[PDB]
RNA sequence: GCAGGCGCGCAAAUUACCCAAUCCUAAUUCAGGGAGGUAGUGACAAUAAAUAACGAUACAGGGCCCAUUCGGGUCUUGUAAUUGGAAUGAGUACAAUGUAAAUACCUUAACGAGGAACAAUUGGAGGGCAAGUCUGGUGCCAG
């Protein structure tokens, strides 16, 4: 009932009173996915307190990937797009160099699709197949050839799948936790062990890898093609002073 | 610029505390030690059971003066080379020493104990 | 402790007369 | 503030009379406040000298160090090394803050009279009109000190003084 | 154990009677001197007023607070014994009565 | 006919020493003592003034011959 | 003689509001008079003082300056819709006034509570 | 007490177990309550509760914490050391303010009395 | 639980304001919230400053200071409230900002200094004085 030992990526100050927004249920976990007023009041600042916030998602005015959802601690977090039809916007919000929740600024075509690792997959009932992503998004009738650890391209305007992505050796990945957290690329090797502590291993310019537990990362795309364009110009985070030798250099 | 001496190079030994490094912590500050060749000569007459205290007093980093005055008596070498001056800083263990340079009028000693070094008459040790 | 107490228990200490 | 480790020395007292006295201070605490920070600007500056020549926090945190010191102007730029950190000392330290600093540049012509006109609001360092005089003004803002736009000494009205005498005087 | 009475720094003391009334010579160690009665334990001592022209404020029964005295020399007319001095009179403070600040109520 | 309240009964510091306006402000001492510690070290040593302020007129206070006021070496 | 002048202005069709940092320079006035100054910017604005607003002022130390928060926008009725019941008091366009500060309206509800009845009394 | 005679003063001063004192924080205090004071101060003191009243200073409400904290910090030297005392307002319609009344009243509720040798 | 108090005959925040913020709960923009926020008290700690600055004149030189042993050095020493204008903030207060409203800070009209009486305290070290008192005893001394 109660807060302020808050995820430090949402850009908290301790001054701001001692509560914290509580994340209501909702799609996501509580520690990767942050809540409407925390983005519409102090991430891009289009308010300035729960009052107004509170005006401005019961304006009918919000529209979290498809659909209102009046709510102020309404978890919409990882890959959701939220989209306003005043200021043109609609904001895919990811991850980013340092962890936190970069906000992207998103075209319509691109903002008609979100997509969605598989959380598991069975079969649910009357010989209806079964599949669950990391959203809740439980939606029957796949395409049969499912894997776990899967990427599957919803729709969003309407519930249902458009494309099907899968994974193995050469197609990129995309890390949602860990040290290693907001990096993309793919190419080492795909080592697996038994009783999890397994990767797809992770490319660098330097050939630098980063293996941590599979939970945590899943396919964007390919390479060319990645479905979502990405932040910051591709952020892979070389480091500051690789930064300040390119500011010297160029 | 820190005038040395035998039983000061001796006690250090024994409370293994370095020279320069251990000058350098006590004070904050680029110390220079500064032998006399009246107190290398005490410092070899103690004998063999000091050739340790010998080979750390021959150190490039301890420039070291030269006296003039016959026979080996540090302690009166000491005190008159500094109230000539008044511009050295003394390092010692001796008693008699210290109350000598503690009576004379503002220099500053410094003296081994515990594991550092610990100065006395200085205003901005901190 | 008993240094915040044994000074502070002479507050109980008086003269002795009736009311 | 910090306190000494044996304060009560007549070496100390009478370095404590000759600073306070030159320069124009009001106690031995504001001796002893620079003095801390000396004494931890030292001793974070000795033992990046005990670390190796070209270990990378050695030299990015000694340059950051004397970009500091160097923009405060108690190491002037021609000693750009990190030993003269360490040879650094407290009146340096206490010479560029502003009451000694306006002494200097004049328009006081007494150090405590530097520190009062400070006090009486009467100074601005460029823009912002400062009644403090432990400011250490920047090697930059040196030559923006002069009096302030909104002060009889600068080019307002004249004071209360000024005006009170010179209606008695109409009278 | 850790003081000169049980642990306290102070302890209230019943005075009994002004020792050293027919004294002649002023300001003399036996006239500053005073019975008390401690109270925590019940017994009496004798202790000091320092300046027995500010002993007449505390006469009899009043309550005092009793302080260490601490012989900081070697004076000539200090007689040791005594290591008792009165800080207060009835709750108030008799150094302060002394330079005339506060007054003692009865 | 409303009485009131004088200085002393209102401040209640009766009974004092003869304190100072020196010790008033604490850096004014320091001022007006440093002050002093100038003048004194006037007497032990003979510190640096300013140099030759008029034209050479003789050092006005007297030379002596048998004193020598120069640190000799053991 | 002020000048009155706006930085960061960001619109904000969420609220059919423009909002900004205000900064006003006084060069020897003691302050702005906020009712003065937001009829000047409604004028150096579009219009309708009424639909102007400005409210997070602070002069800065040694005078001169004062920095604040400031908003504009049109329509005066959505202001009526949009803004706190504090400042449409401030300004002249709302006003709320009650009387029991806590403790009169707590013991009144309690009273009420207490009664659970409506208007019947007999003797 | 009739405030123009010592010759009563003295002797309510005697009787007394309770004394509230009538300060008015407009004036600071004065020397008929400074006289009474000291004759209770010598008789044996009663249990003492400051009133300050005449809290019309001005609209100047620092003027007015800092006259009452100076009234309590000359209380306090004067009877023991953090001694009660009450702030009243201005009268309202014959009387006080009913709050500080009733505090007050309270107070007096519990004050529980203490023997003098008298 | 919050406020205030009591249990000793010897003691210490206010029975203040408000949902305006941060959130929470609910039929739910709104209502409620002694959760929480504000104010007052608070020598419990921490940070920064004031309690004056600049002159002019007149005199005293048997004058000052540093020296454990009759040594050294200096008007460039002290007192005269002799005396003069400048500058200000404690305080005061039109106002305005501040905040839910108010107080506080910052800003500011007009006021506001000479003993700047708009009156700094706590200690410590020493003398000296009487037609005075008391005690000792080889006068006139000593304590
Ligand atoms: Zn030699």
């Amino acid at each position: 009932l109660k807060r302020l030992a808050a995820p430090h990526h949402w850009l908290l100050d301790k001054l701001s009173g001692c509560y914290a927004p509580r994340p209501s249920a909702g799609p996501h976990k509580l520690r990767e996915s942050l809540p409407l007023i925390v983005f519409l009041r102090n991430r891009l600042k289009y308010a300035l307190n729960g009052r107004e916030v509170k005006a401005i998602l019961m304006q009918r005015h919000v529209k979290v990937d498809g659909k209102v959802r009046t709510d102020t601690t309404y978890p919409a977090g990882f890959m959701d797009v939220i989209t306003l039809d005043a200021t043109n916007e609609n904001f895919r919000l990811v991850y980013d160099v340092k962890g936190r929740f970069a906000v992207h600024r998103i075209t319509d075509e691109e903002a008609s699709y979100k997509l969605g690792k598989v959380k598991k997959v069975q079969l649910g009932k009357k010989g209806v197949p079964y599949v669950v992503t990391h959203d809740g998004r439980t939606i029957r009738y796949p395409d049969p050839n499912i894997k776990v650890n899967d990427t599957v391209k919803i729709d969003l305007a309407s519930g249902k799948i458009t494309d099907f992505i899968k994974f193995d050796a050469g197609k990129l990945v995309y890390v949602t936790g860990g040290r290693n957290l907001g990096r993309i690329g793919t190419i080492v090797h795909k080592e697996r062990h038994d009783g999890g502590f397994d990767l797809v291993h992770i490319k660098d310019s330097l050939d630098n890898t980063f293996v941590t537990r599979l939970n945590n990362v899943f396919v964007i795309g390919e390479q060319g093609k990645p479905y979502i364009s990405l932040p910051k110009g591709k952020g892979i985070k070389l480091s500051i002073a690789e930064e300040r030798d390119r500011r010297r250099a160029q | 610029q820190v005038l040395i001496d035998t039983n000061f190079i001796n006690f250090s030994i024994q409370k293994k505390v370095d020279i320069v490094r251990g000058m350098m912590d006590c004070l904050l500050a680029k110390c220079n030690p500064l032998i006399t060749d009246c107190v290398m000569a005490e410092l070899e007459k103690l004998g063999p059971k000091y050739r340790i205290a010998l080979k750390l007093a021959r150190d490039p980093r301890i420039k070291r003066l030269s006296c003039s005055h016959k026979g080996t008596y540090a302690d009166d070498c000491l005190v008159h080379r500094v109230l000539q001056h008044k511009c050295y800083i003394v390092a010692t263990n001796d008693a008699g020493l210290k109350q000598r340079i503690r009576k004379i009028p503002g220099i500053p000693l410094m003296s081994v104990g515990g594991h550092a070094y610990v100065i006395e008459k200085l205003p901005d040790v901190f | 402790t008993m240094q915040r107490s044994s000074d502070v228990n002479e507050r109980k200490l008086h003269v002795p007369m009736v009311d | 503030y910090s306190t000494p480790k044996r304060p009560y020395e007549s070496s100390r007292l009478d370095a404590e009379l000759k600073l306070a006295g030159e320069f124009g201070l009001k106690n031995k605490k504001e001796i002893y406040r620079i003095s801390f920070q000396l004494s931890k600007i030292r001793r974070a500056a000795r033992d990046l000298l005990t670390r190796d020549e070209k270990d990378p926090k050695r030299l990015f945190e000694g340059n950051a160090l004397i970009r500091r010191l160097v923009r405060v102007g108690v190491l002037s730029e021609d000693k750009k090394k990190l030993d003269y950190v360490l040879a650094l000392k407290v009146e340096d330290f206490l010479e560029r803050r502003l009451q000694t600093q306006v002494y200097k540049l004049g328009l006081a012509k007494s150090v405590h009279h530097a520190r009062v006109l400070i006090t009486q609001r009467h100074i601005a360092v460029g823009k912002q009109i400062v009644n403090i005089p432990s400011f250490m003004v920047r090697l930059d803002s040196e030559k923006h000190i002069d009096f302030a736009p909104t002060s009889p000494f600068g080019g307002a009205r004249p004071g209360r003084v000024a005006r009170r005498n010179a209606a008695r005087k109409a009278e | 154990k850790s003081s000169p009475f049980g642990g306290s720094s102070h302890a209230k003391g019943i005075v009994l009677e002004k020792l050293g009334i027919e004294s002649k010579q002023p300001n003399s160690a036996i006239r500053k001197c005073v019975r008390v009665q401690l109270i925590k334990n019940g017994k009496k001592v004798t202790a000091f007023v320092p300046n027995d022209g500010c002993l007449n404020f505390v006469d009899e029964n009043d309550e005092v607070l009793l302080a260490g005295f601490g012989r900081k020399g070697k004076a000539k007319g200090d007689i040791p014994g005594v290591r008792f001095k009165v800080v207060k009179v009835s709750g108030v403070s008799l150094l302060a009565l002394w330079k005339e600040k506060k007054e003692k109520p009865r | 006919g409303k009485r009131a309240i004088n200085y002393q009964i209102l401040k209640n510091k009766g009974l004092t020493p003869k304190r100072n306006k020196d010790n008033r402000n604490s850096r004014v001492k320091k001022r007006k003592k440093y002050q002093k510690a100038q003048k004194k070290l006037k007497s032990v040593r003979a510190v640096y003034s300013g140099g030759q302020s008029g034209v050479y007129e003789g050092e006005k206070t007297g030379i002596k011959k048998g004193l020598t006021r120069s640190v000799k070496f053991k | 003689a002020v000048t009155i002048r706006t930085r960061k202005v960001i619109s904000n069709p969420l609220l059919a509001r423009k909002q900004f940092v205000v900064d006003v320079l006084h060069p020897n006035r003691a302050n702005v008079s906020k009712d003065e100054l937001r009829e000047k910017l409604a004028e150096v604005y579009k219009a309708e003082k009424d639909a102007v607003s400005v409210f997070g002022f602070r002069t800065q130390f040694g005078g001169g300056k004062s920095v604040g928060f400031g908003l504009v926008y049109n329509s005066v009725a959505e202001a009526k819709k949009f803004e706190p019941t504090y400042r449409l008091v401030r300004y002249g366009l709302a006003e709320k006034v009650e009387k029991a500060s806590r403790q009169q309206r707590k013991q009144k509800k309690n009273r009420d509570k207490k009664i659970f009845g409506t208007g019947k009394r007999l003797a | 007490c009739p405030a123009d005679d010592l010759n009563a003063m003295i002797d309510i001063a005697k009787i007394a177990d309770l004394v509230l004192l009538l300060i008015d924080g407009n004036f600071g205090f004065e020397m008929e309550t400074m006289e009474f004071l000291n004759i209770a101060q010598h008789h044996g003191m009663p249990r003492v509760l400051g009133v300050a009243t005449h809290l019309d200073l001005f609209k100047s409400q620092s003027t007015l914490r800092a006259s009452k904290k100076r009234l309590k910090h000359r209380f306090w030297t004067e009877v023991y050391q953090g001694a009660k005392l009450f702030y009243l307002s201005g009268v309202i319609n014959g009387r006080y303010p009913d709050r500080e009344i009733l505090n007050l009243s309270r107070f007096i509720s519990v004050m529980k009395f203490r023997p003098l040798k008298w």
